[PDB]
């Protein structure tokens, strides 16, 4: 898949990232998941949304700050609010499915607060 | 050393009597059902497992006998149509029809009893072809004259489904499993406890399952035994497929007194042209949904297995067509327009027939006469699943269906009834 | 809710030698552990799914097994293309009943 | 935790939820007559459990201690293992086949102490 | 001896079978509806006896001793004769007509001792 | 005075009639089926009250004292005023909206004292 968005914002800012399908469409049997990795850290999970019925799951730490949604047959977005310096990280999207991990990963985006 | 504890959180499998909760004298007497507990609390159970078996679940048997008993009680205090089983003299309806309806409706005249015992009247009404049998213009009988009694359904009692919740009595609890990969049997770890289930709509249908619950994680395919060709396969969609059905003719109705205090509702004439009843399904939605079922269905056969949906197997209409109950009418639709593909590596229109004399439970017993309904019927509904049966590189599946103690089986698969046993003992280091 | 700890931190071996990385959990995640390989500058590559199955594109040197709360990733021999950290991902949510890729433990080379 | 919330918990820890389960044990058409069956059943089961506690001298308590010795043949385990590393569902299965033995001992042992009050 | 096995036995000896009788006191066609009548009746009778024991301060016991004096006018016999040379059926007949007297005394005497706990 | 004879009486004085009210709480044609409804209802209500007294550690008593402190916010009155210059109907109205608070406190406070017997 491919990804876009990112940039430098100041604390208190919101930023929306967008990921899109390439060579595929959002048929029912996929999850679009977002993960984060700060420059000195390992992988962190944020949220997943199931294509059929737009069903989402969130990390407790992300609750109330990170909203995940499907906007089209090819596009999934992540809306982040109340951003702080601690949220500076590489953000990634990847596609998974039931019972497994994400197998398709895009190059990530860079968000600096 | 022995300490006796009371209130210990353990249970055994058990069968008990369930009662309903819910929420104009409809067919299931829902006004006689207790009120629901608003915002009931669901309690998740951590670090537990349990085993389930949807094919041995006695909740299905209770729903089966509750619905039948209610059906019969509701039709009991209604006018009998015995005086109507007479020789009919019939001709074809030809004045304003399309070709597809030629021969579908008949205009029948007959000699019927008036409120006075010693007087008779000449009346006529229209009937659908499927309810009329030729004896030898031409003489006819109603289809059930040599088999059963015909009772007219009461015009004030509606049939649309109303959610019914099943509640356990105190001392019992219902275990609901959330495991979204559960195939109907064996261990199902995500267990939570409720006192009463969500509502289930008592929809009666064949081949296609309408207005049920949806799957989420994947399309679920469940059967008692995959390799046993004598068993049905229940397929649960994770997305609805929308259909739109219509009468479409503008009907009128008239009352005939057939004795003191009693009347028969006859089909009157038709306003405007006579056209064939039909159902439409979105084509693209059906095309994509069926492909999802195939991808998942193949997991039990192999990646080199070809899946074909052939056509309906043949037999009586009740088991070959899509039996659909809507608007107070009984439809028998032709599904060969849907199940027509082979999978290797606009709208669809389904012509549909209408019957007024209904043997609802596939038994010989009292038959119901559906009174005519005036105006035009328009139905909108969700296909939530389907029933398939299976017949060396190609597997063939067919709509099959027709079984009772099915359909509801796709709603109750998530629940088990258990009995709470508060007493138990254990050793410790105390004495009196 | 989710506990995942990778324990053999900072393990390395010479080419031709072998390594193993293991994770523990406080909740059973039977057959739902995924392993990933992350080379610097890259998104993680899926290696192993459902505890023991290899993902397409994964070399035969990768293997692993486990059940319950105890799982291990093994390398049959170092080929100098192991310059990555590895991660443990949980693919089962005990509260929702869903099986989606929520939660990581990890960071060992 | 809520009703049966402790079902998967350690036997020792679960003793503090005994109140929660006890609290929830007591309560001519198709949906009509079933309610007399539902209510009569709930009452009879409630009362049978209370009757046994009464007979054994445990009336009014969620936890009661008696003087019947533990026969190790019923379960050859120590106390640390059952109270800290086992749940009640597991324990119930392990000694389910001795239930009738324990109950007979518990009731006889109560009557034997009632005669001892003949002296007060 | 079994249920009512002691019915013909000496009143004293029969006190050791009180457990046996207590244990057996609690539980739209022709053979259908009679079962709601059978079960409701069994429950009401069980509960009325428990209610009286509760009121008199005898809850949880097969044998309870109270502070009501014996009025010899009810039966001019000594203890040796009734406990060793009489059965319970005979005793019940002899003092059956004072049952309501004894019961009124037993309940008043309990409330009189509840007020005495106002000081603790 | 008879059943509810003390209803208009001073709360303190009325405590001596608790026996009288407790004593009277327990028990296919038109006049037929109503009797199963009448009897089942009487039994369930009786048992629910007994169940609460059991849970709070008040089994077998018309009057029971517990260790839950009085929170003056429930009623800012002294004892002389409620026991001597008020009836039970009036008192029940005054604190009716705290019933669920008191009951939760009473049951938790009983289980907290059962664990304390682990040492005897
Ligand atoms: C699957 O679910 C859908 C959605 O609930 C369900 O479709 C609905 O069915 C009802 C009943 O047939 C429709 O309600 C009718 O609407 C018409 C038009 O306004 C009214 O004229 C009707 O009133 C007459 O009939 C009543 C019942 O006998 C009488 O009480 C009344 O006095 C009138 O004589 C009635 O209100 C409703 O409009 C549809 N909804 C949609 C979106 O079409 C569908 O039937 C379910 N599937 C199955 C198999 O049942
Ligand atoms: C069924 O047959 C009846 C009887 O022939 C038809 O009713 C007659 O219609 C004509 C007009 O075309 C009137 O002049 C007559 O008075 C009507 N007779 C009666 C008894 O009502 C009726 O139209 C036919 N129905 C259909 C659908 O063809
Ligand atoms: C057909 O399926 C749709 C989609 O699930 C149903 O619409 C949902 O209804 C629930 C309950 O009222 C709402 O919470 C959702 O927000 C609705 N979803 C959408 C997209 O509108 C619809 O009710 C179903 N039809 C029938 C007859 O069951
Ligand atoms: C499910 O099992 C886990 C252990 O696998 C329990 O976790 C322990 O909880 C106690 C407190 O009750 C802590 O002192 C331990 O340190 C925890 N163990 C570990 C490995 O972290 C968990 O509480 C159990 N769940 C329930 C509802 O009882
Ligand atoms: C029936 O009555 C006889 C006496 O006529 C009882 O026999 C006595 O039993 C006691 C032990 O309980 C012995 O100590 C006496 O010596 C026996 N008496 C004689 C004359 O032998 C007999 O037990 C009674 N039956 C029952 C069931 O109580
Ligand atoms: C009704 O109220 C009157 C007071 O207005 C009560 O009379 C008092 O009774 C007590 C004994 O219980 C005496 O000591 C007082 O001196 C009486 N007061 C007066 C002013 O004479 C009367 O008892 C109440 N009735 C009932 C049934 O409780
Ligand atoms: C009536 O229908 C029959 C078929 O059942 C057909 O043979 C006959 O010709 C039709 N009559 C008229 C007048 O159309
Ligand atoms: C009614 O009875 C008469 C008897 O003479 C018969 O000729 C006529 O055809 C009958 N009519 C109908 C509609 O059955
Ligand atoms: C008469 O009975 C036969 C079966 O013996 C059945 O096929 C036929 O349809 C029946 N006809 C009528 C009018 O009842
Ligand atoms: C359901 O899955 C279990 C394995 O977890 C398997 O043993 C069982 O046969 C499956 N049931 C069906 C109907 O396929
Ligand atoms: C079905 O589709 C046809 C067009 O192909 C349209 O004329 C008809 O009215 C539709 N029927 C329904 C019930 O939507
Ligand atoms: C059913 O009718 C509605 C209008 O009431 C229309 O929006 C919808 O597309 C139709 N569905 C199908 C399958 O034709
Ligand atoms: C629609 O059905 C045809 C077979 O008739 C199949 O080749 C095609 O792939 C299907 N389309 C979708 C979206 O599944
Ligand atoms: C499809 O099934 C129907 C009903 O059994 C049958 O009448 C029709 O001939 C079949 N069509 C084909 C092409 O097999
Ligand atoms: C369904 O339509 C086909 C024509 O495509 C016809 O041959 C078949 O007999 C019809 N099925 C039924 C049950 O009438
Ligand atoms: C099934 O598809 C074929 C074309 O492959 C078509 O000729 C046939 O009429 C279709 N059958 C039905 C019932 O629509
Ligand atoms: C049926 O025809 C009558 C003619 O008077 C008209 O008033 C009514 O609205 C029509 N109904 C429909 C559904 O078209």
């Amino acid at each position: 898949l491919v990804e876009s968005g990112g940039g430098l914002v100041q604390p208190g800012a919101s930023l929306t990232l967008t990921c899109t399908a390439s060579g595929f469409s959002f048929s029912s049997d996929y999850y679009m998941c977002w993960v984060r990795q700060a420059p000195g850290k390992g992988l962190e999970w944020i949220a997943c949304i199931w294509t059929a019925n737009s069903i989402s799951y969130y990390a407790r730490w992300a609750k109330g700050r990170f909203t995940i949604s499907k906007t089209s047959s090819t596009t999934v977005t992540l809306q982040m609010t109340s951003l702080t310096a601690a949220d500076t990280a590489t953000y990634f999207c990847a596609r998974g499915g039931s019972g497994d991990g994400q197998s398709l990963w895009g190059p990530g985006t860079l968000v600096t607060v | 050393w022995v300490t006796v504890y009371y209130g210990v959180p353990v249970w055994k499998d058990a069968e008990t009597t369930l009662f309903c909760a819910s929420d104009k004298h409809n067919v299931w007497a829902t006004h006689a059902c207790v009120p629901t507990d608003p915002n009931p609390q669901e309690i998740h159970l951590e670090n537990v497992t349990e085993e389930f078996n949807m094919w041995k679940n006695n909740m299905v048997e209770q729903m089966h006998t509750d619905i039948i008993s209610l059906w019969d009680q509701s039709l009991k205090p209604c006018v009998k149509l015995t005086p109507l089983c007479v020789t009919l003299q019939c001709t074809n309806v030809t004045n304003n029809i399309t070709d597809d309806m030629r021969g579908e409706l008949k205009n029948c005249s007959f000699n019927m009893t008036t409120e006075l015992r010693d007087k008779k009247q000449k009346v006529y009404s229209l009937f659908y072809r499927l309810d009329v049998v030729q004896i030898n213009n031409k003489e006819y009988r109603l289809i059930n004259c040599n088999t059963s009694a015909i009772t007219q359904a009461c015009p004030k009692v509606s049939f649309e489904p109303i959610p019914i919740h099943y509640c356990a009595p105190a001392g019992f609890a219902i275990l609901k499993c959330k495991d979204k990969k559960f195939n109907g049997t064996g261990p199902c770890p995500s267990v939570s406890t409720v006192q009463c289930t969500h509502g289930i709509k008592p929809v009666v249908s064949t081949q296609l399952l309408l207005n049920g619950s949806l799957a989420e994680e994947e399309v679920m395919i469940r059967s008692e035994n995959i390799t046993n060709n004598a068993k049905n396969i229940l397929v649960q969609f994770n997305t609805p497929v929308q259909i739109n059905c219509t009468r479409p003719n503008n009907n009128t109705r008239k009352s005939i007194r057939i004795g003191p205090g009693q009347a028969f509702y006859a089909t009157g004439d038709i306003i405007g042209d006579i056209r064939q009843a039909h159902c439409n399904v979105s084509k693209a939605t059906w095309n994509e949904t069926l492909g999802k079922v195939v991808k998942q269905l193949r997991k039990h056969f192999g990646n080199n297995t070809i899946i074909r949906f052939a056509n309906s197997s043949g037999g009586d209409l009740e088991v070959t067509t899509h039996s659909f109950n809507c608007g107070g009418e009984f439809f028998y639709c032709n599904t060969s327009g849907l199940f027509n593909s082979t999978w290797i590596s606009d709208s669809i229109t389904l012509p549909c027939r209408i019957k007024q004399i209904i043997n609802m439970w596939q038994r010989i017993g009292q038959a119901m006469y559906a009174p005519p309904i005036q105006g035009v019927i328009r139905c909108v509904s969700n296909i939530t699943g389907l029933i398939l049966t299976r017949d060396s590189t190609t597997e063939t599946f067919r709509p099959g269906g027709g079984d009772m103690r099915d359909n509801w089986r796709s709603e109750l698969y998530k629940y088990k009834v258990v009995k709470i046993e508060p007493l138990g003992v254990a050793p410790t280091r105390c004495k009196r | 809710d989710i506990v995942m700890t990778q324990t053999p931190a900072s393990v390395e071996a010479a080419v031709g030698g072998t390594v193993a990385i293991k994770c523990q959990a406080s909740q059973s995640i039977r057959s739902y552990l995924a392993w990933y390989q992350q080379k610097p500058g890259q998104p993680p590559k899926l290696l192993i799914y459902e505890a023991s199955k290899l993902a397409s594109g994964v070399p035969s040197r990768f293997s692993g097994s486990g059940s319950g709360t105890q799982f291990t990733l093994t390398i049959s021999g170092v080929e100098c293309d192991d310059a990555a950290t590895y991660y443990c991902q949980r693919n089962y949510d005990s509260y929702s009943g869903a099986y989606y890729p929520n939660g990581f433990g990890g960071g060992t080379e | 935790l809520g009703f049966l919330g402790a079902a998967g918990s350690t036997m020792g820890a679960a003793s503090m939820t005994l109140t929660v389960q006890a609290r929830n044990l007591l309560s001519l058409t198709v949906w009509g007559i079933k309610q007399l069956q539902a209510r009569v059943l709930a009452v009879e089961r409630y009362l049978r459990d209370q009757q046994l506690l009464g007979i054994w001298g445990c009336s009014g308590k969620l936890i009661c201690c008696t003087n019947v010795p533990w026969n190790s043949s019923w379960s050859n385990r120590n106390l640390s293992e059952i109270w800290d590393n086992m749940t009640w569902l597991q324990w119930d299965k392990e000694i389910s086949n001795y239930t009738q033995i324990i109950y007979g001992l518990l009731e006889e042992s109560q009557n034997q102490q009632e005669k001892n009050e003949q002296d007060l």
